[PDB]
């Protein structure tokens, strides 16, 4: 019967909550008393990279930590050189509305999609130079709000239908369907090992996929509104979620908890991504503000400030090498800030 | 939605069944990382103009 | 060196596309549309010529882009932001609706709903300043239900007749009253006409007025 | 992805005759390209450039206002018109494609070449080895000297290799030091720093066997090496 | 045949002028009516200039040429501040370098006054004309514009202060200026009606414009208020000066060196009014004033 298992399931609910109260041995606050701050973290406008003619909306670094991607509204891809701050290659999009970008870890391909329900995958390296696209992975019927490349063949992606899909590029054929979030999925972000995947939904829970099997197998609340932007911690044993709470949390796999909230009261606008630095020393934040926050991870103060921007941070992302973050915004300009 | 319950209960049940360890431990482990990989941290300790690639 | 000095040529070229590209779509007119399922939207666009559809039209040597956006079905607070700078929102609105109810809700009127869309777009904090063209469609269908049923249905409070003139007048008095931007943006309302090809005329008038207003704003004559 | 050139032939000294080089099967209004010239019995040579657009020409020292280089993007051909010939422009001219951009290959795609025969500050790269006997499936490393640090400030070592096999248009080995072409086996590598440069066979075919050139980059006008055949 | 090893004295005692080397009432009532100009001008202009520097919202080409009308209005204020406390017993302490130094001073700064109306009226035509609504502005035209401007006035108001002069024609020249030559009047005088007949006929095709295209579907009472205040300020300021210099080189035996010393307070008052003309409908800059 309905009530038979609706009373039921709100029984479950209570030994997954009875069980995290029990793990929740001592507050991360506590934990990290001792360690010394990490002092004024000063960080200027390196480079700032013009040429996008209307707002920016996602840029993704490459794994070399020199090359890096943007797309707008203007409906044009640009692949950029950090160290020179010269295009690379400029990709025309066939749909002005492009809402996400991946750069392939081989830095051979890259994705854009948007309100059209498609997720284009450009080919960078061809024998006749000019970036054509390679495959329309067409297959959600809500907009696209993320992607992220697994290998140049698997590619991810989490749309407005409240689904996340794993893909097969070559034969343009969803591989696995995540379904389990019951509102519209924002953001995902990959795992250091690429075996797992958390993704960040309106809905205002996070859930842990296994790409494998294709299964959730962790869910975390604790946000009070939209989760709009997510990252894994370094090790894979963390992650961070910026919500429309102005709240920033830190929650872990292992422990199945939230260890750590980012909340100042002078912050009221919605996070619109965040970042970790290298060590996970630092968790960069780029509010509705029109700046972005530093804030320091493990003892919770926000220590730096990266002001420069006339409109929204929409994209923020880090290098590898952790050398440089770089951050867009609704005002047509990306900069990058060491 | 008989199914959407059904479907629902098994999956809270897969999530309960997972063994949790205490946040004391994972507290000291993010700590532990961070310090270990703190001295590579471009961002956190600045570094000289001959390292800086902007 | 010379690699570096063959990147930055490229780099120019490249950049003087993206120019061109953006003094070429600069000259487009962006319409964003939206309205209920049978408004008439569907019927609006065949006059004028999954995901976001695009409609390109050209009238008067002047190039028009409207955003059927309607097959979205997701969450607008997330992805209305992205068209915040249309020259105007078309909304259609069936007059015909004011006696149903929709199929899906249960006694909430299809006239109702519409109203409660268009408050919610009208005062969005994304188009504070843009303009709303105002489409009511379906009027000759809604002369012959009014004369027959009353208008008391959907506005319990009404002092007329069952008269079109009246009736229609009431209506538009009562979208136009939705805006409490009264002083920042103008809701050009029109009745919908078939035959005379005037819709897309209104259009091109609704659309120089919020461009004549504009460039008068930047230039400090206003 | 073809390149093919017209022109060529028999012409009394004093003469002014044109090469056209009509480009098919890839995006020609993007591509950089080159002229090459290889003597009758002699190396490679560079003779002229066009940026794409027509925004940058350069010229050798031989050839400098004797010959005008030009691209029509429209029909994809690229033109060299010469002037007054001499007796030292006898030639197969080779024409080349090369794109820059972070992590390009230049000079990756080698037209056939037209035959030219007429009636009748610098870097210079050195490789003092020719005519080296090899036998296949051994080990054979192939040495060059420049004259100058081709390592750069940015650590782009400009230096290029290439190879010609009998009766062919010379294909792209190596486009930077310790960098591989496209199509090209892994068999081959490159090592080298400053103003020493080595190329590595491990082990080789008769598919490989011919004459290989070295190439600088570091600024024009691009002077190549000498040749180094292998002989089998 | 010249002759300019002469003083001044020589060349106002050619014309009818009088270098009146005494004090005078009228002389103090002149220099304090003109020290006050002088000291509104400099300071509404400093004001201009700041607020179209200091804010973000004021970073478009349109205000570009505001804060240089602004400035050459306070060159303007310089110009005239500097002629005063030279008037009266004051001019027998000149030479002729050091009067063509004043004239100069007025002749420059006025005619870039007036080229920068005419670029402002230019600029609202093309702005007012085009048919879209974003159109990424660029900062080349108004460099351009204001480069013509600047390069026209510093030519104008050195011209005579060179070569176009009647040190070399004493019987053919001015009356008001004895070292000017009618030609050089008439010039100047001709060069500012043309620019006034474009402002006209610029304004009104904006207006002719604006009037058809919006009354096919109030704009028109602001657009009239502000087209006619614009011209006004404009013909009620030089008509006066510029009809005067015409009767000096067209009319012989015409007492027109009468209304002379008050007629350039008039066009001063020019440049007192632009701040505040060009400044009064944009409400947002306008308040901006704190
Ligand atoms: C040189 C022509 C340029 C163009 C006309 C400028 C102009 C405009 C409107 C009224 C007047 C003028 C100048 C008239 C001379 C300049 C002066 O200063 N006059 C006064 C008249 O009382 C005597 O000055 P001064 O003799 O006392 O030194």
């Amino acid at each position: 019967e309905l009530d038979q298992l609706r009373q039921e399931a709100e029984q479950l609910k209570n030994q997954i909550r009875d069980a995290r109260k029990a793990c929740a041995d001592a507050t991360l606050s506590q934990i990290t008393n001792n360690i010394d701050p990490v002092g004024r973290i000063q960080m200027r406008t390196r480079r700032t990279l013009r040429g996008h003619l209307a707002k920016i909306y996602a840029m993704h670094w490459g794994t070399d930590s020199r090359l890096l991607v943007s797309a707008s509204q203007d409906g044009k891809l640009i692949i950029w050189d950090s160290y020179t701050t010269n295009k690379v290659h400029a990709i025309p999009l066939r749909s002005s509305w492009v809402m996400t970008c991946a750069y392939a870890p081989s830095g051979n391909y890259v994705a854009c999609g948007g309100l059209d329900n498609i997720c284009s995958i450009y080919n960078l390296k061809t024998r006749e130079g000019n970036v054509r696209v390679s495959r329309e992975l067409a297959g959600h019927t809500g907009y696209l709000s993320c992607c992220r490349f697994l290998d140049d063949n698997q590619i991810v992606t989490s749309s407005g239908d409240t689904t996340c899909a794993l893909w097969d590029i070559e034969t343009g054929q969803q591989t696995t369907t995540f379904t389990g979030h019951t509102g519209d999925v924002m953001s995902l972000s990959l795992a250091p090992d690429t075996r797992l995947f958390v993704s960040g939904a309106c809905d205002a829970s996070a859930k842990l996929w296994d790409v494998r099997e294709g299964m959730c197998r962790q869910t975390f609340t604790g946000h009070e509104s939209d989760i709009n932007a997510i990252c894994f911690f370094p090790n894979g044993n963390a992650f961070a979620t910026g919500s429309d709470d102005a709240t920033c949390r830190l929650f872990d796999l292992r422990a199945d908890q939230e260890l750590m909230t980012y909340s100042h009261d002078n912050i009221i606008c919605g996070i619109t991504s965040v970042s970790f630095s290298k060590s996970g020393r630092l968790l960069l934040a780029g509010y509705d503000d029109f700046n972005c926050n530093v804030w320091d991870a493990l003892k919770a103060d926000r220590a730096g400030v990266l002001a420069g921007h006339d409109n929204r941070v929409s994209c923020l992302g880090v290098t590898d090498d952790g050398m440089a973050v770089a951050t867009g915004s609704w005002d047509s300009f990306l900069k990058i800030w060491n | 939605s008989i199914a959407q319950a059904r479907k629902l209960v098994e999956q809270l049940k897969m999530e309960a069944n997972i063994d949790r360890i205490k946040v004391s431990k994972a507290a000291a482990d993010l700590m532990a990382y961070c310090e270990a990989h703190a001295k590579e941290d471009p961002l956190l300790t600045p570094v000289p103009a001959s390292e800086n690639p902007f | 060196s010379a690699e570096d000095k063959a990147a930055v040529e490229r780099s120019k070229m490249i950049d003087r596309n993206l120019r061109e590209d953006g003094e070429k779509a600069a000259r487009e007119v962006k319409l964003l549309l939206l309205g209920a399922g049978e408004s008439g939207k569907s019927t609006i666009v065949k006059q004028m010529k999954t995901g976001i559809v695009e409609t390109h039209f050209t009238f008067k040597d002047l190039h028009f882009k409207m955003f059927d956006v309607g097959g979205q079905r997701s969450e607008r607070k997330k992805w209305i932001h992205c068209f915040e700078g249309v020259t105007a929102i078309i909304f259609c609105v069936a007059l015909s609706d004011y006696d149903l109810v929709l199929a899906e809700d249960e006694e909430m009127n299809r006239m109702h709903e519409s109203m409660k869309l268009f408050d919610s777009i009208c005062n969005n904090k994304w188009f504070t300043d843009t303009s709303i063209i105002l489409f009511l469609n379906k009027k000759d269908l809604f002369e012959e239900k009014i004369k027959k049923s009353p208008l008391t249905i959907c506005y319990p409070e009404y002092a007329g007749s069952n008269t079109y003139e009246e009736a229609a007048a009431y209506i538009q008095c009562q979208f136009e009253d939705l805006n409490k931007r009264k002083d920042t943006k103008e809701i050009y309302t029109h009745f919908t006409c078939a035959t005379d090809t005037k819709n897309v005329q209104f259009v091109f008038d609704a659309v120089t007025d919020v461009i004549i207003k504009n460039n008068l704003k930047d230039c400090g004559l206003f | 992805v073809q390149l093919v050139e017209s022109g060529g032939g028999l012409v009394q000294p004093g003469g002014s005759r044109k090469l056209s080089c009509s480009a098919s099967g890839f995006a020609f209004s993007s591509f950089g390209m080159h002229w090459v010239r290889q003597a009758p019995e002699k190396g490679l040579e560079w003779v002229a450039y066009i940026s794409s657009g027509s925004g940058t020409i350069y010229y050798a020292d031989t050839v400098k206002g004797r010959f005008t280089i030009s691209r029509d993007d429209p029909k994809n051909t690229l033109f060299l018109q010469m002037t007054s010939l001499r007796s030292e422009d006898t030639a197969m001219y080779y024409c080349v494609r090369s794109i820059y951009y972070y992590g390009s290959s230049p000079f990756d795609f080698w037209g056939q070449g037209t035959t030219l025969t007429v009636s009748s500050s610098d870097i210079v790269m050195t490789q003092a080895t020719s005519s080296v006997p090899v036998t296949p499936g051994e080990s054979v490393s192939i040495s060059c000297r420049s004259s100058k640090s081709l390592l750069h400030s940015n650590g782009n070592t400009y230096l290029y290799w290439f190879l010609q096999r009998p009766g062919q248009s010379p294909q792209l080995l190596i486009y930077r030091m310790s960098n591989l072409a496209s199509g090209v086996p892994d068999r081959f590598s490159g090592s080298g720093s400053g103003t020493a440069f080595t190329l590595t066979i491990s082990r080789l075919e008769a598919e490989d066997v011919g004459v290989y050139y070295c190439m600088q980059h570091l600024e024009y006008p691009l002077t190549f090496g000498a040749g180094t055949k292998l002989e089998l | 045949q010249c002759f300019y090893n002469e003083s001044i004295a020589f060349f106002y005692n050619r014309s009818g002028k009088h270098l009146a080397t005494e004090w005078n009432t009228v002389s103090k009532l002149v220099m304090g009516l003109g020290i006050t100009v002088c000291i509104f001008i400099m300071l509404a202009n400093l004001l201009v200039m700041v607020a179209i520097y200091v804010n973000r919202r004021f970073h478009f080409p349109i205000y570009y040429l505001m804060a240089n009308l602004a400035a050459a209005d306070f060159f303007a204020g310089l110009a005239y501040f500097y002629l005063m406390f030279n008037t009266g017993p004051n001019t027998r302490r000149l030479t002729v370098s050091t009067w063509l130094l004043r004239q100069g001073l007025i002749d420059t700064s006025l005619t870039a006054s007036v080229a920068n109306l005419l670029a402002i009226a230019i600029e609202r035509h093309i702005t007012v004309f085009r048919m879209q609504l974003h159109t990424r502005m660029s900062n080349r035209r108004v460099v351009v514009v204001i480069v013509v401007i600047w390069t026209m006035a510093i030519v104008m108001g050195a011209i005579p202060s060179v070569g176009w002069n009647c040190i070399c024609d004493i019987e053919n020249c001015s009356n008001m200026a004895p070292l000017y030559s009618d030609s050089y009047l008439v010039f100047w005088a001709i060069f500012n009606l043309v620019t006034f007949v474009v402002m006209v006929v610029l304004y009104a095709h904006i207006f002719g414009y604006v009037r058809q295209r919006t009354m096919r579907m109030d704009t028109m009472m602001s657009l009239l208020k502000t087209v006619v205040i614009v011209l006004g300020a404009f013909i009620i300021c030089w008509t006066p000066g510029l009809v005067l210099l015409l009767l000096d080189v067209c009319c012989p035996q015409c007492d027109v060196l009468a209304y002379e010393k008050f007629f350039l307070l008039l066009a001063e008052f020019n440049s007192a009014m632009n701040p505040i003309i060009y400044s009064y409908r944009d409400k947002e800059m306008s308040a901006t004033f704190r």
